[PDB]
RNA sequence: GGCGGUUUUUU
């Protein structure tokens, strides 16, 4: 629902990235690039990235008020 | 003096509702509503 | 409940109004949802569709170079069938 | 709901004694020693320096069971040597060469700091 | 019948990691050095948890839990603090523990991000790694929603949960040419070179080493934020050295019982 | 003009304008 | 919700991933299980053997 | 007609457009015994040996002969097929977000997942599935090994840090729904805390933890054998009360109050609960890899290869060759090559391009074995194995079937009131059956004491 | 009854949990947790020793 | 009544008594979802009363 | 009181086949919430670990606790009267472990050999002599492996990959692949172990064991040759994955031209059984004979496909190596998923034709080709075709309707026989009666 | 005397579930029946059943 | 049990197996596969 | 391939051919003997041999 | 101190 604060296998922080990644991935850096551009070297760190899932959005959709 | 006090369902307004009393919001009128969080010590241990 | 009204109400008048209001709840909803989603819910989507674009792009991409180096394909774990 | 507390693992108990020790009849000069809430941690370094010490015949460490926060030393040296003395001067000297390669790594760093 | 002497080696210095090379010791050290690292290594974080309205859309145990997992630096702090657990007072003394309050609310129409930048400590040093790169996501609020807590972090290891946990990720390799065959490559050729071989490109691995030890062992400390790399590596240094005096001491009143 | 070699991609664009015309549950 | 949009279905506290297609009796969710059978209008021919006659012609 | 379809959503075509061009026909089962149907287009159309060459139709894609929870498999075809079978009943009871708006569910039996990933392998047909929006389960490094011993019959070895840092961590919801009525003419419920004296049946449990509309509040402990509600019937009054099951233990999230169809106070409480994955705990990949959680080691404790990396799951390798689900295999080396690369690949069952030394020869670009095999290190000990053991990513599940949700014991509980024997089901706080088959297994031990006492002495005595 | 209440009884002092290795245990013993420990009781007669 | 843990490993954590003794007394953790039988004198009452009404 | 460490309550599963699925066990409490068990004490439960649920009974009289402690018993119930062999064997990972672990190429040294002797509850304190002194005190496997049998057993087995044309031949006593166990005065000697000498087999070293030594002895023997060989098997490693399911090129060319022969002869039987010359086998009609035919082709090329899949194989394979240690897996399966499946029999047969003449509407009516019947010709590593793919889905569907109907019926068959004998027993006469004393047998198993 | 589990309820466990006890069929044959050739999976079910997903148990 | 047990393992024409153990069981009047070895 | 005592075979041949008529291991086989009701109904036909 | 039925799941 929401990006974790650390990868589970490794211990690095990644919740202070979502952010960063899909402004790379916007501005015209690929999911390759903008990973290393982040600074995920090993493999068990990216994964907190490629296949992280955003509902926290559509949990907002439902606001409860207004 | 706790007249118990919930939340109407899509107005998301106050409401005191007493025993022997409908169930319905003060306004709009629906028979949808929740309660307020306790006001115990909820406290966790961040682990 | 408009929507029901106006179909309900046969007066074209009474439907023009409904419609009107209508239309104007349904813009209002609109930007109350741009103005809440203007960060975050709006850049997610852009991501999301210029990503799939380019996949989309990738793919075809992989799908032409495939096609251009065809010069040989000799593989061991990989065959077909042949009856007859 | 009964997964155990995280602090069992370390923390002493009332009554638990921290190391035991008892002598073996089936051998002379063997000892086990009964290290409670430890792990391989404090017990490969001080099975490898009794194996470093000539005059240890045996010395492994074990744990009985990984749930359960315990591991036993057995060590046997020669009849001129006991192991408790064993133990004390292996845990000694681990000391000795720890606290200097500390000294040796914080000059290192200390160096490496624009040196 | 006596310990060795070991010799110490940095190659990278940085504010991240640290790469070092230890040379004249043992495996069964290396190891251990290794697993002090990554557990027994006392820092701060979050524990105590007191939220008191959660209107979120996440839970409520969530929050203590992000909370928990959110770093916070401990230089000179940690060796200052002591185990509330081992503490002679009641509630959480701050000569024990730091504190925190968060107390968001999501007013305008656009959403909010409680960030790690929310957390006010009380004390100065002791912050979340936001010093000196965007900081640590809690949760989103949607208008009319928020959040007040105040936390308590006390001194902790990471043998007792993962939030204690410093260094990210330990390197740790020894004898990068497979010389003393611990590990046997059905087909060498097939492998590719460590990042530290020495061998040229042509030979797959060094040959055979019958009378050879264990020695020079490369670790690669990589700190999450909270404690420097090196100042990790000499807090294991010490909490080895403590483990190990006292059990010695322990030892010896067990033999003068005896 | 017809689609030699070049058709993996073709494939699944109709699948995705089946599926977005018809949900998964449209018989029922 | 015969093709509301998704932020009506957002705003009833519903979900557009919601497929639908099942009933809500007395706030229960129930679906139908589609029955199969043999096909109406149609001969089919068998030869049950356990029994006096060696073919058998069913519509 | 290609372009014009993907030229879609922004214009306005669809499949009617398809349909009505001619392009596409729906053959139903009776009429496909009569087509000269084809795989693909290009393969089985060039020019080879006289085969048919009288082809009427032809399929769109192969793999769309899967179903919706087969579908999810990566690389069902190199799989057995029982084990894609046992793959596609056990993802129904795969855990995860099973819905957007689920706080406002007040259903019985609830499962959400804190950091339910998306497989880092898909295959093209769950794009419509819609299973990457929802998934059910976490990327994990797995590693292959039998490492301790813990992972030797169908077991696996989980991280206990990562499961600390939320490694398939969980929150069970259970709902509570009560109504009050008229029993009768003189007999009558309303919600009221049963006092010490006014109420003469009441249980021996605490009653001050809920408020005095009788409803527990929001955010509030409960534990087993704890009133939610109180319902208190009118003879004077009887506590008709009902509480929570024992062995439940959690935390209130809502309640809800209206009035129903026959316009009484009816009331829904929902308690959570957050179930931290502990041993004993069912987990199983997308290929039939069915486990449970034997023992769970600390990132100290855990292996680790070259850098630090440790595996967050290590299943056991002699559950491989007898159960022959080689797309396992295949699903954790294209993971650790779409980790390393950076997207996710694809696992669509018939492809004739996705094959393994292809998938080896990318992976080796990137310090990896070609195979996927790395060197790990005893984390006890810190020696290299000799073994180089294959670790990569894989994506994993989590089903419901909890250790704390099955666990049960008994000594001298409630009777049934037809024969004075002990009640049935984990709920009513039952015993166990001794069956048939356990006299017959009694008698040839020969233990007739042992069988009289289990068959009356701890049945129901009686004179 | 024959079949349901005589030849097949429910007994009490009974648990039923799930299964995992556990290679430190010798093939006699078997580990049990500690709420089943608590819940279980056997009775035991009183003796001076 | 609601109480917190003043001394011992389970130092901070709050919960309600369920039951009590004349020495020990169990405690319910409200974090973790078990129930503990600690010393009634290392347990410090905190309550949770509504001052005003009004 | 409370259950306590020690007390002795009687564990099983469900479904009860036979006597030795309810012994007695010998209570441990751990932490967790989890029954636990040796997984040497798993073959008779017949149990997994992958979510299955034991029952346990605890009596509530010192008579009752004697009586099942005296006769039911795991220790006490290792070998079954139903086939006279063990029922507690090591047939887990540590069977694999202990197979390369008792090779003749295993050296050790004095930390590994003095690490190793920590997990073993019987031993009498005394290093063993090093194989090997100079240049370096070196032990073997089997030098450590021999303090692991109790007592002075003696035994002789045969390991699984032991050519029979040796015994006549030289070497005899001295073979060089390492094989014939020659156990003296309780010392392994030579030979490797595996499921031959260590699993449920008569004659096996357990049985042997427990026919010559307590019941005590075997349990500690049980006990101390897996918590040694777990420990090593920390050291050595064993894993699976690709690098263990690929071949080596030539392989795979061997096994296309055995395909391609495959096809060549099965249509040439076609054609002779078009053209009218295939003559009826005795005994059997035109068809039967040319499906008889059909069949003996496929089979012996997917047989010599597995041979030259098998022989290509490396030592090195895990695969390999867990066949020939019979821990899990068989040559079939090696077979199936480097080299071919095979044929997708369905009711003893091939695939039916479910259409008008001809399996499903892709291939062409009157194609009893291999490939349009049912022969996978790919393996599970190279992916498989839709069509052999579903056609192995119903092979798979086959096997699992035969499983429910053969567990529905044996219930009722057991519970017959069960209720036909359960009173007939052996009386102090030394003659078997039924509950009318009518004899039935003047003495037992005659 | 009439059918039984025509209408069940919709296990809400996961989307995969929904979807599929959405799509699930039934059929009518009696319960546990010595014969054995309707469960087995006909040539005909190709696209139009899913021949890997069904249950392990009696049905 | 001893019969039992591989009876739960076990599966011109002879039909063998739970089959024929069914049919010996029961001494029938019509076996399922008659035959005399001459 | 399996293995099974001699013994148990001998047994149940025995406790079929004692009677001299071959007695059926099923209901009609074995609630023919003269064992007892309680016995008879504990197998099958409950309240017929009752 | 509370029942019958059906369904779904698990070994
Ligand atoms: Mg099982
Ligand atoms: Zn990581
Ligand atoms: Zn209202
Ligand atoms: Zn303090």
């Amino acid at each position: 629902m929401i990006i974790p604060v650390r990868c589970f296998t490794c211990g690095k922080i990644v919740g202070n990235k979502w952010e960063a990644y899909l402004g790379l991935l916007q501005a015209e850096y690929t999911e390759g690039d903008a990973l290393d551009a982040l600074g995920l070297k090993r493999y068990c760190c990216r994964r907190m990235l490629l296949a992280h899932v955003d509902l926290i959005e559509k949990l907002l959709n439902y606001a409860p008020l207004e | 003096q706790q007249p118990m006090i919930y939340i109407c369902g899509e107005c998301h307004t106050e409401n005191e509702i007493k025993s022997r009393d409908p169930i319905r919001c003060r306004e709009c009128g629906y028979r949808i509503m929740y309660k307020k969080r306790t006001k115990r010590l909820v406290v966790f241990d961040a682990r | 409940l408009k929507e029901k009204a106006m179909a309900e109400d046969l007066g074209d008048q009474d439907k023009a109004k409904q419609i009107q209001d209508q239309l104007n709840e349904l813009e209002e909803r609109a930007e109350a949802l741009d103005r809440q989603r203007t960060k975050n819910i709006s850049a997610i989507s852009y991501i999301n569709q210029r990503n799939r674009e380019w996949n989309i792009v990738e793919s075809e991409k992989a799908l032409v170079a495939e096609s251009h180096n065809m010069k040989n394909q000799q593989m061991d774990p990989f065959t077909r069938r042949q009856c007859k | 709901m009964n997964a155990p507390p995280a602090f069992e693992s370390f923390l002493l108990f009332e009554g638990e004694k921290k190391i035991t020790i008892n002598k073996d009849t089936k051998v002379p000069n063997a000892c086990l020693f009964t290290i409670n809430k430890e792990d391989h941690t404090l017990g490969n370094i001080i099975k490898s320096q009794l194996l470093k010490d000539p005059q240890v015949l045996f010395a492994g460490y074990k744990v009985p069971h990984p749930l359960e926060h315990k591991i036993i030393i057995r060590v046997q040296t020669t009849p001129d040597y006991s192991p408790q003395e064993a133990f004390t001067n292996a845990i000694t000297d681990l000391i000795s060469e720890l606290s200097l390669l500390e000294e040796r790594f914080r000059v290192a760093i200390k160096d490496k700091q624009e040196g | 019948p006596y310990a060795n002497q070991p010799t110490v080696r940095i190659t990278e210095l940085t504010d991240e990691n640290v790469k070092f090379i230890i040379e004249n010791t043992d495996l069964a050290v290396a190891n251990s050095i290794r697993r002090v690292f990554i557990a027994e290594v006392p820092i701060i974080a979050i524990d105590w948890v007191q939220i008191d309205a959660n209107s979120s859309v996440l839970h409520d145990e969530f929050i203590a839990h992000r909370l928990g997992l959110i770093p916070l630096t401990s230089d000179d702090i940690v060796d200052k603090l002591q185990y509330s657990r081992d503490c002679t007072c009641e509630e959480f003394c701050p000569e024990c523990s730091v504190e925190f309050t968060l107390d968001v609310r999501c007013n305008e129409d656009q959403t909010r991000h409680v960030t790690s930048r929310d957390l006010i400590s009380n004390s100065p040093r002791v912050i979340p790694v936001t010093s000196r790169q965007d900081d640590i996501l809690i949760v989103k609020l949607r208008k009319g929603q928020e959040l007040r807590l105040r936390a308590y972090a006390k001194k902790g290891f990471g043998k007792e949960h993962a939030k204690w946990n410093p260094t990210a990720g330990v390197a740790f390799e020894y004898d990068p040419d497979n010389a003393l065959r611990h590990t046997v490559y059905p087909k060498p050729e097939e492998w590719p070179k460590s990042e530290y071989s020495e061998l040229d490109e042509d030979e797959s691995q060094a040959p055979y080493d019958p009378n050879g030890k264990p020695e020079r062992f490369y670790y690669n400390v990589e700190s999450c934020g909270s404690l420097r790399p090196e100042t990790i590596v000499l807090s294991a240094l010490s909490g080895l050295k403590k483990k190990l005096s006292d059990l010695q001491t322990q030892l010896s009143h067990e033999i003068q019982s005896d | 003009e017809i689609t030699p070699d070049l058709w993996q991609e073709a494939c699944w664009i109709v699948i995705s304008s089946y599926f977005d015309e018809k949900g998964l549950v449209r018989q029922q | 919700l015969n093709g509301l949009t998704d932020r009506d279905l957002c705003e009833l506290n519903e979900c557009p991933l919601d497929p639908g297609g099942y009933f809500i009796i007395n706030g229960s969710e129930k679906v139908l299980i589609a029955q199969e059978k043999m096909a109406t209008n149609t001969v089919y021919v068998f030869a049950k053997k356990d029994s006096k006659y060696a073919y058998t012609g069913e519509c | 007609h290609i372009d014009q379809l993907k030229e879609r959503e922004y214009n306005n075509y669809s499949w009617q457009d398809l349909v009505a061009s001619g392009v596409v026909e729906y053959i139903d089962t009776l009429e496909e015994e009569t087509v000269m149907l084809a795989m693909t287009p290009d393969d089985l159309q060039e020019k080879e040996v006289a085969y048919c060459s009288t082809y009427t139709h032809c399929e769109i894609h192969p793999s769309m002969i899967l179903g919706v929870c087969a579908s999810i498999i990566p690389f069902p075809d190199h799989n057995q097929s029982p084990r894609n079978t046992y793959q596609s009943a056990m993802g129904k009871q795969a855990m995860g977000v099973y819905i957007t708006n689920f706080h406002v569910r007040m259903d019985t039996l609830a499962h959400v997942l804190y950091y339910p990933q998306k497989p880092l392998v898909t295959t093209r047909s769950m794009e419509y599935l819609r299973f990457r929006e929802l998934p059910a389960g976490i990327n994990s490094i797995v590693a292959i090994a039998s490492y301790t011993g813990y992972n030797q019959e169908d077991s696996v070895i989980m991280n206990r840090s990562a499961v600390d840092r939320g490694f398939f961590r969980s929150v069970f919801y259970r709902s509570y729904k009560e109504q009050e009525s008229k029993k009768g003419f003189d007999q009558e419920e309303v919600f009221e805390k049963p006092t010490r004296e006014t109420c003469q049946g009441m249980r021996h449990a605490i009653y001050d933890k809920l408020d005095d509309d009788g409803l527990i509040a929001p955010g509030v402990r409960v534990s087993g054998d704890d009133v939610i509600i109180g319902k208190t019937v009118t003879l004077t009054k009887r506590d008709c009360s009902t509480f929570l099951r024992t062995s439940e233990t959690g935390i209130v999230d809502q309640v809800m109050v209206t009035l129903n169809q026959e316009g009484y106070k009816f009331c829904k409480i929902r308690v959570r609960s957050v179930r931290i994955p502990q041993i004993g705990d069912k987990f199983a990949s997308r290929h039939g890899q069915k486990g449970t959680c034997g023992i769970q080691y600390r990132q100290e404790d855990m292996p680790f290869t070259c850098e630090g990396i440790t595996p967050d799951i290590i299943i056991n390798p002699h559950a491989i060759p007898s159960r022959m689900t080689i797309g396992h295999l295949i699903e954790c080396l294209q993971g650790k090559v779409s980790a390393n690369k950076g997207e996710i690949g694809d696992a669509t069952p018939f492809n004739d391009a996705v094959n393994v030394q292809k998938i080896s020869n990318l992976l080796s670009d990137y310090g990896y074995h070609l195979r996927g095999n790395e060197v790990l290190y005893n984390g006890f000990t810190g020696r290299k194995i000799t073994s180089q053991i294959f670790i990569g990513p894989t994506y994993y599940q989590r089903l419901k079937h909890m250790v704390d949700d099955k666990i049960h014991s008994r000594a001298r509980g409630p009777i049934q009131i037809l024969n004075r024997q002990p009640m049935e089901g984990r709920s009513r706080d039952g015993g166990l059956r001794f069956g048939e088959m356990e006299r017959d297994c009694q008698i040839a031990h020969g233990a007739a004491q042992f069988l009289r006492e289990r068959l009356f002495e701890a049945s129901d005595p009686y004179q | 009854r024959v079949r349901g209440n005589l030849m097949g009884k429910r007994v009490d002092f009974s648990a039923r949990t799930v299964i995992t290795p556990d290679p430190n245990l010798s093939i006699d013993q078997v580990g049990v947790p500690r709420s089943i420990a608590a819940n279980m009781t056997f009775a035991e007669i009183v003796t001076p020793f | 009544q609601t109480v917190r843990i003043s001394q011992g490993p389970y130092k901070g954590y709050i919960g309600v008594v369920k039951d009590a003794t004349e020495s020990t007394a169990r405690v319910e953790l409200h974090s973790t979802c078990q129930t503990i039988s600690v010393d009634r004198q290392r347990l410090t009452t905190v309550g949770s009363r509504r001052p005003g009404g009004m | 009181r409370h259950m306590c460490d020690g007390d002795i309550v009687i564990f099983n599963r469900q479904p009860t086949l036979h006597k030795m699925s309810m012994m007695g066990h010998r209570v441990r409490i751990l932490p967790w919430s989890t029954f636990r068990l040796n997984l040497s004490v798993t073959t008779p439960y017949n149990a997994d670990f992958d979510g299955d649920e034991m029952n346990l009974h605890l009596p509530q009289s010192l008579e009752t606790r004697a009586e099942i402690q005296e006769l039911a018993m795991v220790p006490r119930m290792i070998v079954t009267p139903q086939s006279n062999r063990p029922v507690m064997g090591i047939v887990q990972d540590t069977l694999t472990a202990v197979r390369k672990f008792t090779k003749r190429d295993v050296f050790l040294e004095r930390g590994e050999v003095m690490n190793l002797l920590m997990f073993l509850s019987t031993w009498d304190g005394k290093v063993p002599q090093p194989a090997i002194l100079k240049p370096r005190p070196l032990w073997t496997g089997k030098q450590i492996f021999s303090l692991i049998i109790p007592g002075h057993i003696n035994c002789i087995r045969t390991h699984s990959t032991h050519p029979d044309d040796e015994d006549s031949g030289p070497y005899k006593h001295i073979s060089p692949g390492d094989t014939k166990v020659v156990v003296e005065n309780g010392e392994l000697i030579m030979g490797i172990l595996c499921k031959k000498s260590l699993g449920t087999s008569a004659g096996s070293l357990v049985h042997i064991s427990y026919l010559e030594m307590g019941h005590d002895i075997t349990r500690l023997f049980y006990s101390n040759i897996q918590t040694v060989i777990n420990n090593w098997l920390l050291i050595e490693g064993h894993t699976i994955g690709i690098g263990d399911s690929i071949a080596d090129s030539k392989t795979y060319q061997d096994i296309q031209n055995t395909i391609k022969k495959a096809k060549q002869d099965v249509i040439e039987v076609i054609e002779k059984a078009h053209n009218n010359e295939l003559e009826p086998t005795p005994g059997n009609t035109l068809r039967q004979t040319f499906e008889n035919q059909v069949n003996r082709i496929l089979n012996d090329a997917r047989d010599k496909t597995g041979s030259s899949a098998q022989k290509s194989l490396s030592e090195y394979n895990n695969f390999k190596s867990m066949v020939v240690s019979g821990a899990k897996g068989s040559k079939i399966n090696i077979s199936q998923v480097i080299a071919v499946v095979g044929q997708q029999n369905v009711e003893g047969k091939r695939i039916p034709f479910g259409f008008k003449h001809r399996t499903l509407p892709h291939f062409i009516k009157d194609d009893y080709g291999p490939e349009s019947r049912g022969f996978v010709e790919n393996s599970y590593l190279a992916g498989l075709t839709p069509t052999e793919f579903f056609f192995h889905a119903m092979g798979g569907r086959e096997g699992l309707i035969d499983t429910a109907v053969k567990t529905a019926e044996t219930g009722y068959i057991q519970r017959r026989l069960i209720k036909s004998m359960e009173s007939v027993m052996v009386k102090y006469d030394a003659t078997v009666r039924n509950s009318i004393n009518q004899v039935v047998q003047l003495r037992y198993g005659e | 005397q009439a059918r039984a589990g025509v209408s069940q309820v919709l296990n809400r466990l996961t989307f995969a579930s929904t979807l599929s006890h959405l799509r699930r069929l039934n059929s009518p044959i009696g319960r546990d029946g010595k014969l054995a050739k309707p469960r087995q999976l006909h040539n005909t079910l190709w696209g139009m059943v899913c021949p890997a997903e069904t249950p392990e148990g009696h049905a | 049990q001893s019969l039992g047990e591989p009876a739960t393992q076990m599966t011109k024409n002879v039909t063998l197996g739970v089959p024929r153990l069914k049919e010996l069981i029961n001494i029938s009047k019509k076996p399922k596969t008659p035959s005399l070895t001459v | 391939g399996s293995y099974v005592n001699y013994r148990h075979l001998a047994l149940l041949c025995d406790t079929m051919t004692c009677r001299g008529h071959l007695m059926a291991i099923t209901r009609h086989g074995v609630n023919r003997q003269d064992t007892g009701p309680l016995m008879k109904c504990s197998f099958e036909e409950t309240v017929d041999v009752l």
